[PDB]
């Protein structure tokens, strides 16, 4: 069994987006979401009882959730988009499971779909600026990798040669609507000045590949 | 109407130990009540529900108890898979409710962060602005506080951080404050420190720099 979403979205504020659960050999289909760093959140879905559609109080006016028995195909469409709906939005079979003194219960039962990603942004793909985190026993380095959209961004070190001590950062989103990281290494002090540290900045939705070397500033 | 919450919030366990979380719901919900399991960004698996009933391959030291406002989940001897979030859902003919979720993580013994501080490159500065990045390494457990300090001043609303999951060897994180002035403000002050707390150390440990030195 398979449900198979459509693919990551950015989006305009104000906006809206339709995402599409195609189920894999009629089910009712649920939808739910998990915006960076936070819980799981019920949107909505068809009800296996009534076959019509049951939404979450704080959508309702908002979704619409529909179904193309012909396809297989449920869809969840939100409009009105705001920078809190950027998150995944999963789907899952909404199953009849059990019944107890006449009343029947479901459940969102497995496998869910792998989420679509739904970003919402005004920004313009982006790629980063890259500064050094200049190094001052074990010392500490890295580079700053500001200023891009959307995600993600790969860091290496010394083309792959330095992997142990690495730290590479969740991005944080900034107050402009772009991402930034940082990815750190640590290496011995008495290597510095005889070893070169670069670091290798890769961002693929703007093509743009950046090397910069990181050493201790005169 | 209906409100789930769980706790603890975190809960820091050793492989083999007997682990219980709870979900409390504000008003009864009867055994109308699941249990979930959430590996960071992947979709969530089916547990239990109707509060006690194991979902069909699940493995059997998942247990879950309780009725009416107050239910558990119980682990009876927590294996490496089982490092997740786990939520509580109150469901019913018209909607489902997910709690907020408990995190476990692996125990591992107290280790002090190793703390840098890293004044803005001159090259970003000649664009403009001045990001300072203070960057706690290799600590555990995971509550840490980071406080940023301008010629003593205490700053509040001008930082962002970011954590590491915790690592795969030696059962760490690490952390990253990042400061972001205007390069107008950031040539208005000359001490920029970053004062770090955590159990692992009797004192707080500070870093700093004075600008352009």
């Amino acid at each position: 069994v398979q449900l198979v979403q459509s693919g990551a979205e950015v989006k305009k504020p104000g906006s809206s987006v339709k995402v599409s659960c195609t189920t894999s050999g009629n089910y009712a289909i649920s939808w739910v979401r998990q915006a960076p760093g936070q819980g799981l959140e019920w949107v909505g879905g068809m009800s296996p009882i009534s076959n019509t559609p049951k939404y979450a109080q704080k959508f309702q006016g908002r979704v619409t959730i529909t179904a193309d028995e012909s396809t297989s195909t449920t869809y969840m469409e939100l409009s009105s988009l705001r920078p809190e709906d950027t998150a995944v939005y999963y789907c899952a079979r909404d199953l009849l499971k059990y019944c107890g003194g006449g009343n029947c219960h479901s459940l969102l039962v497995d496998p869910w779909g792998q989420g679509t990603l739904v970003t919402v942004s005004s920004a313009s793909t982006k790629g980063p600026s890259v500064f050094p985190l200049a190094p001052s026993g074990t010392a500490a380095l890295g580079c700053l990798v500001k200023d891009y959209f959307p995600e993600p961004v790969t860091v290496s070190w010394n083309s792959g040669a330095l992997t142990s001590g690495v730290h590479t950062f969740p991005a944080v989103l900034q107050s402009s609507g772009l991402y930034s990281l940082s990815s750190v290494v640590t290496v011995p002090s008495s290597s510095l000045g005889t070893q070169t540290y670069i670091c290798n900045v890769n961002h693929k939705p703007s093509n743009t590949k950046v090397d910069k070397r990181v050493e201790p500033k005169s | 109407d209906i409100v789930m919450t769980q706790s603890p919030s975190t809960l820091s366990a050793s492989v083999g130990d007997r682990v219980t979380i709870s979900c409390r719901a504000s008003q009864s919900i009867s055994s109308w009540l699941a249990w979930y399991q959430q590996k960071p960004g992947r979709a969530p698996k089916l547990l239990i529900y109707k509060a006690s009933s194991l979902e069909t391959g699940v493995p059997s030291r998942f247990s879950g108890s309780g009725s009416g406002t107050e239910f558990t989940l119980t682990i009876s001897s927590l294996q490496p898979d089982d490092f997740a979030t786990y939520y509580c859902q109150h469901y019913n003919t018209y909607l489902f409710t997910f709690g907020p979720g408990t995190k476990v993580d692996l125990k591992r013994t107290v280790a002090a962060p190793s703390v840098f501080i890293f004044p803005p490159s001159d090259e970003q500065l000649k664009s403009g602005t001045a990001s300072v990045v203070c960057l706690l390494n290799n600590f555990y457990p995971r509550e840490a506080k980071v406080q940023w300090k301008v010629d003593n001043a205490l700053q509040s609303g001008n930082s962002q951080e970011s954590v590491t999951e915790q690592d795969s060897k030696d059962s760490t994180y690490s952390l990253s404050s990042t400061l972001t002035l205007s390069k107008a403000d950031y040539e208005k002050h000359k001490v920029y420190a970053c004062e770090v707390t955590h159990q692992g150390l009797s004192s707080p440990v500070t870093k700093s720099f004075n600008r352009g030195e």
